[PDB]
RNA sequence: AAUAUAAUAGUGAUAUUAUAUUC
RNA sequence: AAUAUAAUAGUGAUAUUAUAUUC
Protein backbone atom coordinates (compact mmCIF):
# COMPACT_ATOMS: atom_id res chain seq x y z
CA UNK A 1 0.00 0.00 0.00
CA UNK A 2 1.15 3.97 -0.24
CA UNK A 3 2.18 5.86 2.03
CA UNK A 4 -0.21 9.14 3.66
CA UNK A 5 -0.88 11.56 1.44
CA UNK A 6 -0.18 14.70 3.08
CA UNK A 7 0.40 14.99 6.83
CA UNK A 8 -0.69 17.76 8.43
CA UNK A 9 0.01 16.34 12.01
CA UNK A 10 3.97 15.95 10.93
CA UNK A 11 3.94 19.63 9.62
CA UNK A 12 3.40 20.71 13.15
CA UNK A 13 5.40 18.41 15.11
CA UNK A 14 7.92 19.26 12.57
CA UNK A 15 7.39 22.92 13.58
CA UNK A 16 7.94 22.36 17.15
CA UNK A 17 10.55 19.64 16.47
CA UNK A 18 12.48 22.59 14.83
CA UNK A 19 11.26 25.03 17.47
CA UNK A 20 12.86 22.96 20.13
CA UNK A 21 15.91 22.20 18.20
CA UNK A 22 16.09 26.49 18.25
CA UNK A 23 15.83 26.43 21.91
CA UNK A 24 18.88 23.54 22.32
CA UNK A 25 20.66 25.53 19.02
CA UNK A 26 21.24 28.76 21.55
CA UNK A 27 23.39 26.66 23.54
CA UNK A 28 25.42 24.55 21.49
CA UNK A 29 27.20 24.37 17.69
CA UNK A 30 17.96 14.06 8.04
CA UNK A 31 14.12 14.63 8.15
CA UNK A 32 11.81 14.25 11.15
CA UNK A 33 9.95 11.21 11.48
CA UNK A 34 13.24 9.15 10.47
CA UNK A 35 15.18 6.21 12.54
CA UNK A 36 18.40 8.57 11.69
CA UNK A 37 17.00 11.54 13.18
CA UNK A 38 16.05 8.87 16.03
CA UNK A 39 20.17 7.98 16.42
CA UNK A 40 21.16 12.06 15.74
CA UNK A 41 19.44 12.73 18.85
CA UNK A 42 20.49 10.07 20.31
CA UNK A 43 23.67 10.85 19.60
CA UNK A 44 23.63 14.34 20.18
CA UNK A 45 22.32 14.21 23.47
CA UNK A 46 25.13 11.96 24.53
CA UNK A 47 27.23 14.98 23.41
CA UNK A 48 25.12 17.50 25.74
CA UNK A 49 26.72 15.38 29.05
CA UNK A 50 30.46 15.62 27.98
CA UNK A 51 29.55 19.45 28.16
CA UNK A 52 31.67 21.77 30.51
CA UNK A 53 32.07 24.53 32.67
CA UNK A 54 34.53 26.23 35.27
CA UNK A 55 30.87 27.15 36.77
CA UNK A 56 29.51 23.72 37.92
CA UNK A 57 25.98 24.45 39.22
CA UNK A 58 25.40 26.86 35.54
CA UNK A 59 26.91 23.48 33.76
CA UNK A 60 23.90 20.95 35.78
CA UNK A 61 21.28 23.64 34.38
CA UNK A 62 22.50 23.59 31.08
CA UNK A 63 22.83 19.92 30.66
CA UNK A 64 19.81 19.31 32.47
CA UNK A 65 17.96 21.60 29.74
CA UNK A 66 19.66 19.70 27.21
CA UNK A 67 18.88 16.40 28.20
CA UNK A 68 15.22 17.83 28.12
CA UNK A 69 15.22 19.12 24.92
CA UNK A 70 16.31 16.09 23.45
CA UNK A 71 14.48 13.67 24.91
CA UNK A 72 10.99 16.26 23.95
CA UNK A 73 12.98 15.81 20.35
CA UNK A 74 13.01 11.92 20.28
CA UNK A 75 9.72 11.37 21.90
CA UNK A 76 8.24 14.06 19.24
CA UNK A 77 9.70 11.75 16.45
CA UNK A 78 8.65 8.56 17.72
CA UNK A 79 4.88 9.94 17.72
CA UNK A 80 5.39 10.92 13.81
CA UNK A 81 6.65 7.48 13.05
CA UNK A 82 3.56 6.10 15.20
CA UNK A 83 1.01 8.56 13.17
CA UNK A 84 2.95 6.71 10.25
CA UNK A 85 2.40 3.11 10.95
CA UNK A 86 -0.82 3.74 13.00
CA UNK A 87 -3.78 6.68 13.68
CA UNK A 88 -3.11 10.19 14.57
CA UNK A 89 -4.99 9.74 17.91
CA UNK A 90 -2.22 7.17 18.40
CA UNK A 91 0.52 9.34 18.01
CA UNK A 92 -1.13 12.51 20.50
CA UNK A 93 -2.13 9.83 22.99
CA UNK A 94 1.46 8.99 23.21
CA UNK A 95 2.23 12.73 23.61
CA UNK A 96 -0.62 12.99 26.24
CA UNK A 97 1.11 10.00 28.06
CA UNK A 98 4.65 11.68 27.80
CA UNK A 99 3.59 15.01 28.86
CA UNK A 100 0.82 13.32 31.89
CA UNK A 101 4.15 11.47 32.93
CA UNK A 102 6.04 14.38 32.39
CA UNK A 103 3.89 16.65 34.71
CA UNK A 104 3.10 13.91 36.99
CA UNK A 105 7.26 14.20 38.23
CA UNK A 106 6.79 17.61 38.72
CA UNK A 107 7.43 20.36 36.10
CA UNK A 108 11.16 22.25 36.07
CA UNK A 109 11.28 25.54 34.58
CA UNK A 110 11.67 24.12 31.10
CA UNK A 111 9.75 21.64 30.74
CA UNK A 112 6.79 23.50 31.66
CA UNK A 113 7.61 26.02 28.78
CA UNK A 114 7.72 22.72 26.72
CA UNK A 115 4.23 21.70 28.13
CA UNK A 116 3.21 25.10 27.66
CA UNK A 117 4.07 25.10 23.75
CA UNK A 118 2.95 21.86 23.08
CA UNK A 119 -0.38 22.84 24.71
CA UNK A 120 -1.17 25.54 21.92
CA UNK A 121 -0.55 23.24 19.18
CA UNK A 122 -2.74 20.76 20.99
CA UNK A 123 -5.87 22.17 19.87
CA UNK A 124 -5.24 22.30 16.05
CA UNK A 125 -3.42 18.45 16.60
CA UNK A 126 -6.90 17.15 17.69
CA UNK A 127 -8.55 19.18 15.10
CA UNK A 128 -6.54 17.39 12.47
CA UNK A 129 -6.94 13.94 14.17
CA UNK A 130 -10.34 13.93 14.44
CA UNK A 131 -10.18 14.83 10.52
CA UNK A 132 -11.84 11.51 8.73
CA UNK A 133 -9.78 12.47 5.56
CA UNK A 134 -6.70 11.74 6.68
CA UNK A 135 -6.86 8.09 7.80
CA UNK A 136 -4.24 5.85 6.98
CA UNK A 137 -4.79 4.11 4.27
CA UNK A 138 -2.30 1.19 5.79
CA UNK A 139 -4.90 0.76 8.57
CA UNK A 140 -8.12 1.21 5.11
CA UNK A 141 -6.31 -1.99 4.02
CA UNK A 142 -5.87 -3.82 7.33
CA UNK A 143 -9.37 -3.40 7.83
CA UNK A 144 -10.36 -3.93 4.35
CA UNK A 145 -8.64 -7.77 4.75
CA UNK A 146 -10.31 -8.33 7.87
CA UNK A 147 -13.82 -7.49 6.67
CA UNK A 148 -13.36 -9.44 3.76
CA UNK A 149 -11.85 -12.60 5.69
CA UNK A 150 -14.37 -12.48 8.74
CA UNK A 151 -17.09 -11.73 6.16
CA UNK A 152 -16.49 -15.26 4.57
CA UNK A 153 -15.94 -16.44 7.70
CA UNK A 154 -17.76 -15.56 10.21
CA UNK A 155 -15.32 -17.49 12.80
CA UNK A 156 -11.84 -16.56 11.99
CA UNK A 157 -8.69 -16.45 14.79
CA UNK A 158 -6.58 -13.47 13.41
CA UNK A 159 -2.98 -13.18 15.10
CA UNK A 160 -1.54 -10.20 14.07
CA UNK A 161 2.40 -9.12 14.28
CA UNK A 162 3.49 -5.72 14.87
CA UNK A 163 6.98 -4.41 15.65
CA UNK A 164 6.42 -2.08 18.86
CA UNK A 165 4.00 -2.47 21.63
CA UNK A 166 3.15 1.11 20.97
CA UNK A 167 1.74 -0.62 17.78
CA UNK A 168 0.17 -3.30 19.81
CA UNK A 169 -1.38 -0.53 22.17
CA UNK A 170 -2.39 1.71 19.41
CA UNK A 171 -4.24 -1.31 17.10
CA UNK A 172 -5.97 -2.56 20.21
CA UNK A 173 -7.66 1.07 20.79
CA UNK A 174 -7.98 1.19 16.88
CA UNK A 175 -9.72 -2.38 16.77
CA UNK A 176 -12.20 -1.25 19.76
CA UNK A 177 -12.63 2.14 18.06
CA UNK A 178 -13.99 1.18 14.89
CA UNK A 179 -17.76 0.73 14.05
CA UNK A 180 -16.86 -1.24 11.40
CA UNK A 181 -14.57 -3.75 12.88
CA UNK A 182 -17.38 -4.59 16.09
CA UNK A 183 -17.09 -8.14 15.40
CA UNK A 184 -13.20 -8.16 16.65
CA UNK A 185 -12.79 -8.71 20.29
CA UNK A 186 -8.81 -7.89 20.69
CA UNK A 187 -6.27 -9.09 23.08
CA UNK A 188 -2.91 -8.50 23.88
CA UNK A 189 0.53 -10.38 23.72
CA UNK A 190 3.58 -8.70 24.65
CA UNK A 191 6.71 -9.64 26.55
CA UNK A 192 7.54 -8.64 29.95
CA UNK A 193 -3.84 -14.60 28.15
CA UNK A 194 -3.47 -17.55 25.38
CA UNK A 195 -5.96 -19.72 27.12
CA UNK A 196 -9.04 -17.25 26.78
CA UNK A 197 -7.58 -16.73 22.92
CA UNK A 198 -8.65 -19.70 21.85
CA UNK A 199 -12.13 -20.11 19.39
CA UNK A 200 -14.31 -20.75 22.42
CA UNK A 201 -12.41 -17.83 23.92
CA UNK A 202 -13.34 -14.36 24.50
CA UNK A 203 -11.06 -13.25 21.43
CA UNK A 204 -11.42 -13.37 17.89
CA UNK A 205 -7.99 -11.50 17.18
CA UNK A 206 -4.61 -11.40 19.41
CA UNK B 1 19.21 43.01 80.62
CA UNK B 2 18.01 45.41 78.06
CA UNK B 3 16.29 44.03 74.52
CA UNK B 4 18.22 45.53 71.44
CA UNK B 5 16.62 48.85 70.97
CA UNK B 6 16.06 49.06 67.40
CA UNK B 7 15.13 46.64 64.81
CA UNK B 8 15.95 46.99 61.27
CA UNK B 9 16.08 43.75 60.30
CA UNK B 10 12.54 42.92 61.83
CA UNK B 11 11.77 46.47 60.23
CA UNK B 12 12.41 44.96 57.19
CA UNK B 13 11.57 41.15 57.03
CA UNK B 14 8.14 42.51 58.81
CA UNK B 15 7.21 43.94 55.32
CA UNK B 16 8.20 40.00 54.01
CA UNK B 17 5.85 39.07 56.20
CA UNK B 18 3.30 41.11 54.96
CA UNK B 19 3.77 40.53 51.75
CA UNK B 20 3.70 36.54 52.04
CA UNK B 21 0.45 37.07 53.76
CA UNK B 22 -0.56 38.94 50.92
CA UNK B 23 0.13 37.21 48.79
CA UNK B 24 -1.68 34.47 50.93
CA UNK B 25 -4.42 37.23 50.71
CA UNK B 26 -4.90 36.84 46.97
CA UNK B 27 -6.12 33.55 47.31
CA UNK B 28 -7.50 33.71 50.78
CA UNK B 29 -11.35 34.04 49.94
CA UNK B 30 -10.44 35.60 54.15
CA UNK B 31 -1.76 39.25 66.51
CA UNK B 32 2.58 40.74 66.52
CA UNK B 33 5.26 39.42 64.76
CA UNK B 34 7.95 37.32 66.26
CA UNK B 35 5.92 35.83 68.82
CA UNK B 36 4.79 32.75 70.01
CA UNK B 37 1.33 33.86 69.41
CA UNK B 38 1.85 34.50 65.73
CA UNK B 39 3.01 31.35 65.61
CA UNK B 40 -0.08 29.60 67.26
CA UNK B 41 -2.01 31.75 64.63
CA UNK B 42 -0.37 30.52 61.84
CA UNK B 43 -0.62 27.19 62.24
CA UNK B 44 -4.01 27.43 63.50
CA UNK B 45 -4.07 28.81 59.76
CA UNK B 46 -2.25 26.77 58.54
CA UNK B 47 -4.57 23.72 59.58
CA UNK B 48 -7.71 25.70 58.37
CA UNK B 49 -6.62 26.13 54.58
CA UNK B 50 -6.37 22.07 54.43
CA UNK B 51 -10.07 21.31 54.90
CA UNK B 52 -10.98 24.44 52.27
CA UNK B 53 -12.64 22.27 49.47
CA UNK B 54 -13.60 23.22 45.65
CA UNK B 55 -15.36 21.37 42.58
CA UNK B 56 -12.11 21.19 40.76
CA UNK B 57 -9.96 19.00 42.83
CA UNK B 58 -6.85 19.63 41.27
CA UNK B 59 -6.82 23.77 41.37
CA UNK B 60 -7.79 22.96 45.11
CA UNK B 61 -4.65 21.09 44.68
CA UNK B 62 -2.18 24.13 43.56
CA UNK B 63 -4.44 26.47 46.32
CA UNK B 64 -3.55 24.33 49.15
CA UNK B 65 -0.07 23.93 48.03
CA UNK B 66 0.60 27.60 47.51
CA UNK B 67 -1.03 28.01 51.32
CA UNK B 68 0.84 25.69 52.82
CA UNK B 69 4.09 27.18 51.09
CA UNK B 70 2.82 30.77 52.48
CA UNK B 71 2.41 30.09 55.74
CA UNK B 72 5.33 27.65 56.21
CA UNK B 73 7.57 30.46 54.94
CA UNK B 74 6.07 32.47 57.16
CA UNK B 75 6.75 30.10 60.33
CA UNK B 76 10.11 29.86 58.91
CA UNK B 77 10.16 34.28 59.10
CA UNK B 78 8.69 34.28 62.79
CA UNK B 79 11.54 31.54 63.83
CA UNK B 80 14.20 34.06 62.29
CA UNK B 81 12.79 37.20 63.95
CA UNK B 82 13.21 35.03 67.12
CA UNK B 83 16.31 33.43 66.61
CA UNK B 84 17.75 37.00 66.29
CA UNK B 85 16.24 38.41 69.40
CA UNK B 86 18.07 35.45 71.11
CA UNK B 87 20.84 35.83 69.40
CA UNK B 88 22.88 37.64 66.27
CA UNK B 89 21.31 38.90 63.16
CA UNK B 90 23.55 36.16 61.32
CA UNK B 91 22.59 33.65 62.88
CA UNK B 92 18.86 34.55 61.83
CA UNK B 93 19.66 35.50 58.50
CA UNK B 94 21.73 32.45 58.26
CA UNK B 95 19.02 30.36 59.44
CA UNK B 96 16.66 31.47 56.57
CA UNK B 97 19.86 31.28 53.94
CA UNK B 98 20.21 27.13 55.15
CA UNK B 99 16.02 27.27 54.74
CA UNK B 100 16.00 28.46 51.51
CA UNK B 101 18.99 25.89 50.67
CA UNK B 102 16.70 22.98 51.47
CA UNK B 103 13.93 24.69 49.50
CA UNK B 104 16.48 24.50 46.76
CA UNK B 105 17.19 20.91 46.83
CA UNK B 106 13.60 20.10 47.27
CA UNK B 107 12.89 21.11 43.74
CA UNK B 108 11.44 24.05 41.45
CA UNK B 109 7.80 24.94 42.33
CA UNK B 110 6.61 28.43 41.08
CA UNK B 111 5.30 29.82 44.53
CA UNK B 112 8.89 28.50 45.94
CA UNK B 113 10.71 30.13 43.31
CA UNK B 114 8.59 33.25 43.72
CA UNK B 115 9.10 33.60 47.43
CA UNK B 116 13.00 32.76 47.26
CA UNK B 117 13.33 35.63 44.12
CA UNK B 118 11.49 38.17 47.06
CA UNK B 119 13.69 37.01 49.47
CA UNK B 120 16.80 37.37 47.54
CA UNK B 121 15.57 40.89 46.24
CA UNK B 122 15.95 41.80 49.99
CA UNK B 123 18.95 39.72 50.93
CA UNK B 124 21.60 42.65 49.72
CA UNK B 125 19.92 45.22 52.45
CA UNK B 126 19.64 42.22 54.88
CA UNK B 127 23.36 41.28 54.98
CA UNK B 128 23.80 44.98 55.30
CA UNK B 129 21.98 45.46 58.27
CA UNK B 130 23.79 42.16 60.02
CA UNK B 131 27.30 43.44 59.14
CA UNK B 132 27.57 45.82 61.36
CA UNK B 133 29.40 45.96 64.54
CA UNK B 134 26.57 48.73 65.61
CA UNK B 135 23.64 46.31 66.00
CA UNK B 136 24.93 43.49 68.51
CA UNK B 137 22.31 42.90 71.28
CA UNK B 138 22.74 43.91 74.60
CA UNK B 139 22.41 40.45 75.76
CA UNK B 140 25.45 39.40 74.34
CA UNK B 141 27.25 41.60 75.50
CA UNK B 142 26.39 40.98 78.90
CA UNK B 143 26.94 37.01 78.33
CA UNK B 144 30.38 38.35 76.24
CA UNK B 145 31.45 40.74 79.66
CA UNK B 146 30.29 37.81 82.15
CA UNK B 147 32.34 35.04 80.21
CA UNK B 148 35.71 37.55 79.85
CA UNK B 149 35.18 38.88 83.68
CA UNK B 150 35.24 35.00 85.02
CA UNK B 151 37.78 33.88 81.96
CA UNK B 152 39.97 36.71 83.33
CA UNK B 153 39.78 35.59 87.18
CA UNK B 154 40.16 31.95 86.34
CA UNK B 155 41.48 30.89 82.89
CA UNK B 156 41.15 26.93 83.76
CA UNK B 157 37.34 27.80 84.01
CA UNK B 158 34.86 25.18 82.86
CA UNK B 159 31.19 26.69 81.67
CA UNK B 160 27.92 25.36 80.82
CA UNK B 161 25.35 26.83 78.70
CA UNK B 162 21.60 26.18 78.64
CA UNK B 163 19.67 27.78 76.08
CA UNK B 164 16.07 26.68 75.57
CA UNK B 165 16.39 25.68 71.04
CA UNK B 166 18.88 24.02 69.14
CA UNK B 167 18.96 26.31 66.53
CA UNK B 168 20.20 28.92 70.04
CA UNK B 169 22.95 26.10 70.52
CA UNK B 170 24.21 26.65 66.54
CA UNK B 171 23.46 30.05 67.06
CA UNK B 172 25.85 30.61 69.93
CA UNK B 173 28.15 28.31 69.05
CA UNK B 174 28.99 30.09 66.01
CA UNK B 175 29.12 32.98 67.84
CA UNK B 176 31.73 31.77 70.51
CA UNK B 177 34.09 31.33 67.89
CA UNK B 178 33.32 34.43 65.77
CA UNK B 179 33.83 36.30 68.18
CA UNK B 180 37.60 37.46 68.49
CA UNK B 181 37.79 38.75 72.60
CA UNK B 182 36.14 35.20 72.72
CA UNK B 183 39.26 33.57 71.46
CA UNK B 184 39.73 31.84 75.54
CA UNK B 185 36.67 29.70 74.54
CA UNK B 186 36.59 26.25 72.89
CA UNK B 187 32.88 25.55 72.64
CA UNK B 188 31.40 21.85 72.58
CA UNK B 189 27.72 20.78 71.73
CA UNK B 190 25.07 18.62 73.94
CA UNK B 191 22.08 18.02 72.63
CA UNK B 192 19.21 14.77 72.01
CA UNK B 193 18.97 12.62 69.58
CA UNK B 194 16.06 12.69 67.11
CA UNK B 195 14.33 14.84 64.72
CA UNK B 196 38.45 20.34 82.08
CA UNK B 197 41.53 18.19 80.85
CA UNK B 198 40.16 17.46 77.22
CA UNK B 199 39.74 20.87 75.42
CA UNK B 200 36.80 21.55 75.08
CA UNK B 201 36.10 24.92 77.96
CA UNK B 202 32.79 25.97 77.23
CA UNK B 203 29.54 23.22 76.68
C1' A C 1 23.61 -8.55 33.97
C1' A C 2 23.89 -11.65 29.87
C1' U C 3 21.99 -13.79 25.15
C1' A C 4 19.39 -13.91 20.41
C1' U C 5 16.84 -11.51 16.27
C1' A C 6 15.45 -7.14 13.18
C1' A C 7 16.15 -2.27 11.24
C1' U C 8 19.80 1.58 10.70
C1' A C 9 25.05 4.22 9.74
C1' G C 10 30.29 1.94 8.89
C1' U C 11 34.14 -1.85 4.11
C1' G C 12 34.33 -4.38 8.83
C1' A C 13 35.06 -5.53 14.08
C1' U C 14 31.14 -2.78 15.99
C1' A C 15 27.45 1.05 17.33
C1' U C 16 22.27 3.02 18.11
C1' U C 17 17.29 1.85 18.57
C1' A C 18 13.48 -1.72 18.52
C1' U C 19 11.82 -6.66 19.97
C1' A C 20 12.17 -10.91 22.71
C1' U C 21 14.47 -14.06 26.23
C1' U C 22 17.39 -15.95 30.13
C1' C C 23 20.21 -15.85 34.92
C1' A D 1 3.95 5.47 68.95
C1' A D 2 4.15 6.79 74.04
C1' U D 3 5.89 9.87 78.18
C1' A D 4 7.73 14.10 80.96
C1' U D 5 9.02 19.30 81.43
C1' A D 6 8.64 24.63 79.84
C1' A D 7 6.37 28.78 77.48
C1' U D 8 2.04 30.55 75.11
C1' A D 9 -3.72 30.70 74.40
C1' G D 10 -8.23 29.25 77.53
C1' U D 11 -11.97 29.54 83.71
C1' G D 12 -10.80 24.28 82.84
C1' A D 13 -10.74 19.30 80.93
C1' U D 14 -7.38 20.54 76.96
C1' A D 15 -4.60 22.74 72.54
C1' U D 16 -0.11 24.59 69.95
C1' U D 17 4.97 24.94 69.87
C1' A D 18 9.61 24.19 72.07
C1' U D 19 12.90 20.67 74.71
C1' A D 20 14.12 15.95 76.36
C1' U D 21 13.39 10.83 76.96
C1' U D 22 11.59 6.00 76.17
C1' C D 23 9.58 1.77 73.60
O1 LIG E 1 23.66 -3.75 35.80
C1 LIG E 1 22.33 -4.20 35.97
C2 LIG E 1 22.29 -5.54 36.68
O2 LIG E 1 23.42 -5.65 37.52
C3 LIG E 1 21.04 -5.48 37.53
N1 LIG E 1 19.97 -6.29 36.92
C4 LIG E 1 18.71 -5.83 36.65
N2 LIG E 1 17.99 -6.83 36.10
C5 LIG E 1 18.77 -7.93 36.02
C6 LIG E 1 18.52 -9.21 35.55
O3 LIG E 1 17.41 -9.49 35.10
N3 LIG E 1 19.51 -10.16 35.59
C7 LIG E 1 20.75 -9.83 36.10
N4 LIG E 1 21.71 -10.76 36.14
N5 LIG E 1 20.99 -8.56 36.57
C8 LIG E 1 20.02 -7.61 36.54
O4 LIG E 1 20.61 -4.13 37.52
C9 LIG E 1 21.54 -3.29 36.88
C10 LIG E 1 20.84 -2.19 36.11
O5 LIG E 1 19.59 -1.87 36.69
P1 LIG E 1 18.35 -1.59 35.71
O6 LIG E 1 17.71 -0.26 36.04
O7 LIG E 1 18.82 -1.63 34.28
O8 LIG E 1 17.32 -2.80 35.96
P2 LIG E 1 15.75 -2.48 36.10
O9 LIG E 1 15.10 -3.51 36.98
O10 LIG E 1 15.54 -1.09 36.66
O11 LIG E 1 15.21 -2.56 34.59
P3 LIG E 1 14.94 -3.96 33.84
O12 LIG E 1 16.25 -4.51 33.31
O13 LIG E 1 14.32 -4.94 34.81
O14 LIG E 1 14.00 -3.73 32.69
O1 LIG F 1 2.93 6.99 64.19
C1 LIG F 1 4.34 6.92 64.28
C2 LIG F 1 4.80 5.57 64.76
O2 LIG F 1 3.86 4.58 64.40
C3 LIG F 1 6.11 5.32 64.02
N1 LIG F 1 7.25 5.54 64.93
C4 LIG F 1 8.35 6.29 64.60
N2 LIG F 1 9.21 6.28 65.65
C5 LIG F 1 8.68 5.52 66.63
C6 LIG F 1 9.15 5.20 67.89
O3 LIG F 1 10.24 5.62 68.27
N3 LIG F 1 8.40 4.39 68.72
C7 LIG F 1 7.18 3.92 68.28
N4 LIG F 1 6.45 3.15 69.08
N5 LIG F 1 6.71 4.26 67.02
C8 LIG F 1 7.45 5.05 66.20
O4 LIG F 1 6.18 6.29 63.00
C9 LIG F 1 4.99 7.04 62.91
C10 LIG F 1 5.27 8.49 62.54
O5 LIG F 1 6.38 8.62 61.69
P1 LIG F 1 7.41 9.83 61.93
O6 LIG F 1 7.58 10.59 60.64
O7 LIG F 1 6.92 10.75 63.02
O8 LIG F 1 8.78 9.12 62.38
P2 LIG F 1 10.22 9.74 62.00
O9 LIG F 1 11.30 8.69 62.16
O10 LIG F 1 10.23 10.30 60.60
O11 LIG F 1 10.43 10.94 63.05
P3 LIG F 1 11.04 10.65 64.51
O12 LIG F 1 10.61 9.28 64.99
O13 LIG F 1 12.54 10.71 64.42
O14 LIG F 1 10.56 11.71 65.48
MG1 LIG G 1 6.10 2.03 16.01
Amino acid sequence: VESRISDKFKYIIAQLMRDTESLAKRICKREFGTQKYEQWIVTVQKACMVFQMPDKDEESRICKALFLYTSHLRKYNDALIISEHARMKDALDYLKDFFSNVRAAGFDEIEQDLTQRFEEKLQELESVSRDPSNENPKLEDLCFILQEEYHLNPETITILFVKTRALVDALKNWIEGNPKLSFLKPGILTGRILDAFKASGDHNIL
Amino acid sequence: VESRISDKFKYIIAQLMRDTESLAKRICKDREFGTQKYEQWIVTVQKACMVFQMPDKDEESRICKALFLYTSHLRKYNDALIISEHARMKDALDYLKDFFSNVRAAGFDEIEQDLTQRFEEKLQELESVSRDPSNENPKLEDLCFILQEEYHLNPETITILFVKTRALVDALKNWIEGNPKLSFLKPGILTGRGKASGDHNIL
